């Protein structure tokens, strides 16, 4: 059984350019539509400030790089003075203590001018995944990075692709537990088939992820698969089917429909051709629907002669001809 | 609409049939051949009688129309017969010619009935009217001896 | 809540639904069951006008009309009322069709009310308090007398 | 007398994983439906301003222990020399002061290079409960973190579940009354019953609150019951009728 699901095709990664620095936008350097790498740069905001901020922390590492020039001379002249005993002990160790604390300052002083490094390079915006980018959401000399993180651009990556459909939960439920009743057998490792509304663009696909929590709004679950797209047909967001399959009947018994009689109270029944060619009432449970033939869950079993015709001229018991 | 409704399959009627206000039920039949109706509605009737107290039987249209007529045919003899009589005695100026003469009617009456046995048919409208002529003609012949006479 | 909230709701809760059958005209050259939906619109009795919701909420809870109004199965109208020698009763007055017989109607309403008579509820009875056609009897029976005399 | 309240599925524990820094997710170090156990990393954010400002606190840390070691050393040479006279006692008071500042300055640089290391855990996205972790909400290369907490992921807790449903006030306060008068005997023992609509799937449970506060857009009391889920079918958000005894 297959059920035919609405969905909406999905990028695998999406990444949100947005600036993280107040400045002004002065250049553009991608064309919208082009493929970008990783580090690729896109965006250039004018570092006023950021310069500024890297050229005092390189102006504190040089402070501490001449401290511990300092030290360094100042411990390597009293290294053999020590040994005769030219300069007293606790001078010595004054002097490798402040040896340690300069190599500790310069340590810090260059941790600083790494951390303005950085907060300056977040100037230079640059593509974190490899993708195609779209349009620029601003344009040369428009002012970003005020208050919000000013969305600049976004990239996609269109292959592979993830379709997310939805599905009612309480056939979820239901196809639970005929799994679990041994009705049907688990259809996992059977692979999703995705077709684009209006076109014949059909695509295979696998199944990978079943949310289990259910949509407090609509009362259904999503799921979600993957496909493959190395032409760059399946585009996102479009509203595409998938036909996922409800698990495989091993012993699935189909009658024509104009075979299966109904009574008063709704119980389904058909017609069997017994020995002595007597017909017999034997009721039945009918399944799920496909073209003009019932499928039977209970009732029947593989060889039973039933009557496909003249079910209103017959009675129970009576006597007919097979053709 | 699967996460709020749920189908059951019941039985109901496609057609609803209603006469005189009341729910009824439609029933349709001929007679066979060689069997006329009017045995085959008394037959009905003994049949309705025996049916639980409370449910009853109409006739409609052609039954409605045949029962009227089976009704009526003998009022209309009895009126045709007194209305010879009385213009019998009104031109012999006698009750006893016109008892003598409407003697006559019986016989034209047996030859009516006598043809219409021997070949077969029904007694319908057409045999009744012909009946009826035959009458009106056996009395003329009547007249023509007995004013003679 | 406003009144009009529990108009509107009654309004759009309480309507027949005319669904329709799947396997309709057109139909496809496999399918064969056309058969109906019948679904549930009117509702029958005052437990379920009161289970008719105003308000409801995500989390379950629900406002019902029943939590607000009294429900229950009453007149439609209460400008008029009848009684008889002091006890509430029903009545109905029948106003003659122009160009009829009265003797011959009033015994048929009569008739027919006493054969309905066999199937009143036995607490309830019957009766005609007011009749004008029995005065006509006694004039005409009074007249033909002074005929006689 | 069993009352069918409405009501809905909520797991026990439920925990958004949340980024409470900003920065690049790097990776995505999890497969969306698994179960994850506590402290599983799920996504790794960029630490380049972290790693920069732990280097920072190390540094201070090594000052810190520097002057230390230079305060101990000169304690251990001092403290002979005052036994035999040769320092003052003062002197030796001030390099015993010294060493006492020196071992505080040294705690407080181990504080904020603690603080500093707990910031820098705080990019190393890890789950705090486990259970089952949802969709990820956002995908590898999205920045994080920038003003706001985004929510990363859904951690969900599915065996037991609570019931979560709804009784008009009024038909409380009455039984709650016929008790009173004694007319009824309170059934605080008896079991709830939580059927899921349109399946023969029935759990038993037991009633763990009631609330004391009314709804006010409905007037009707919420309660909260406990049900068993070993096999997982039921599932978070289901509507479900809860048959609970009314005495």
């Amino acid at each position: 059984v297959f059920a035919e699901l609405p969905g909406r095709i999905e990028p695998v990664r999406v990444a949100e350019v947005r600036a993280r620095v107040a400045g002004i936008v002065l250049k553009r350097t991608f064309e919208e539509g082009a493929d970008v790498k990783a580090g690729d740069v896109l965006f250039q905001i004018d570092p006023a400030p950021f310069k500024a901020a890297l050229s005092r922390a390189q102006g504190e590492l040089a402070r501490a790089e001449a401290q511990l020039f300092q030290a360094q001379a100042m411990v390597r002249r009293y290294e053999p003075l020590v040994k005769i005993d030219a300069v007293s002990q606790q001078d010595f160790d004054n002097a490798m203590a402040a040896l340690q604390s300069a190599q500790a300052d310069k340590r810090s002083a260059q941790a600083n001018v790494e951390t303005a490094r950085l907060d300056l390079g977040y100037a230079e915006v640059r593509a974190p995944i490899a993708g195609r980018i779209g349009r620029a959401q601003v344009t040369e000399g428009a002012l970003v990075g005020q208050g919000e993180a000013t969305l600049l651009a976004r990239i996609q990556q269109l292959d592979p692709v993830y379709a997310d459909f939805t599905q009612p939960a309480a056939d979820a439920l239901r196809l639970r537990a005929a799994i679990a009743e041994g009705k049907v057998a688990g259809a996992s490792d059977q692979p999703l088939s995705l077709r684009v509304d209006g076109t014949d663009i059909e695509r295979k696909g696998t199944l990978l992820f079943t949310d289990i929590s259910v949509d407090r709004s609509t009362g259904q679950i999503a799921l979600r698969g993957q496909f493959d797209n190395p032409e760059g047909v399946l585009l996102p967001g479009m509203y595409v089917r998938v036909r996922t399959p409800q698990g495989l009947n091993q012993n699935a018994i189909l009658v024509p429909q104009r075979a299966v009689q109904r009574s008063a109270d709704g119980q389904a029944s058909v017609m069997l051709l017994g020995e002595g060619d007597t017909v017999e009432v034997r009721q039945v449970t009918t399944g799920a629907m496909q073209g003009s033939r019932w499928q039977i869950s209970e009732g029947l079993q593989a060889g039973d002669k039933v009557i496909t015709s003249s079910l209103a001229a017959i009675r129970p018991g009576a006597k007919v001809i097979p053709r | 609409l699967s996460a709020f409704v749920t189908t059951s399959w019941e039985e109901g009627p496609v057609q609803v049939a209603r006469y005189n206000g009341y729910p009824s039920i439609r029933i349709a039949g001929d007679a066979a051949p060689g069997v006329s109706t009017g045995e085959a509605m008394l037959e009905l009737e003994r049949i309705a009688a025996e049916l639980p107290e409370g449910i009853g039987y109409e006739w409609t249209g052609l039954s409605y129309q045949e029962r009227v007529a089976s009704g009526q045919a003998t009022m209309l003899f009895a009126l045709a017969i007194t209305v010879v009589f009385l213009l019998l005695v009104a031109l012999y100026e006698s009750w006893a010619i016109p008892l003598t003469v409407m003697l006559i009617v019986p016989v034209g009456a047996l030859g009516a009935v006598l043809a219409v046995t021997a070949i077969g048919l029904p007694n319908d409208v057409y045999f009744k009217v012909g009946l009826i002529t035959v009458i009106g003609l056996a009395a003329k012949n009547a007249i023509l001896i007995v004013e003679f006479a | 809540l406003s009144i009009d909230d529990v108009n509107n709701a009654i309004r759009t809760q309480n309507v027949q639904v005319p669904a329709g059958a799947f396997g309709s005209t057109p139909g496809s050259s496999e399918q064969e069951l056309t058969a109906t939906l019948t679904v549930k619109g009117t509702l029958d009795n005052p437990e379920e006008f009161a289970a008719i919701v105003l308000r409801a909420n995500q989390d379950g809870s629900r406002l019902t009309l029943g939590d607000v109004a009294r429900i229950e199965v009453g007149s439609q109208d209460y400008n008029f009322g009848s009684r008889q020698d002091g006890k509430p009763a029903v009545a109905a007055a029948v106003q003659l069709s122009p160009g009829a017989n009265a003797i011959q109607t009033a015994e048929a309403v009569k008739q027919r009310l006493t054969e309905l008579s066999a199937n009143f509820p036995d607490n309830v009875e019957f009766s005609v308090p007011y009749d004008t056609s029995r005065f006509v009897d006694v004039a005409i029976d009074k007249v033909i007398m002074t005929l006689i005399e």
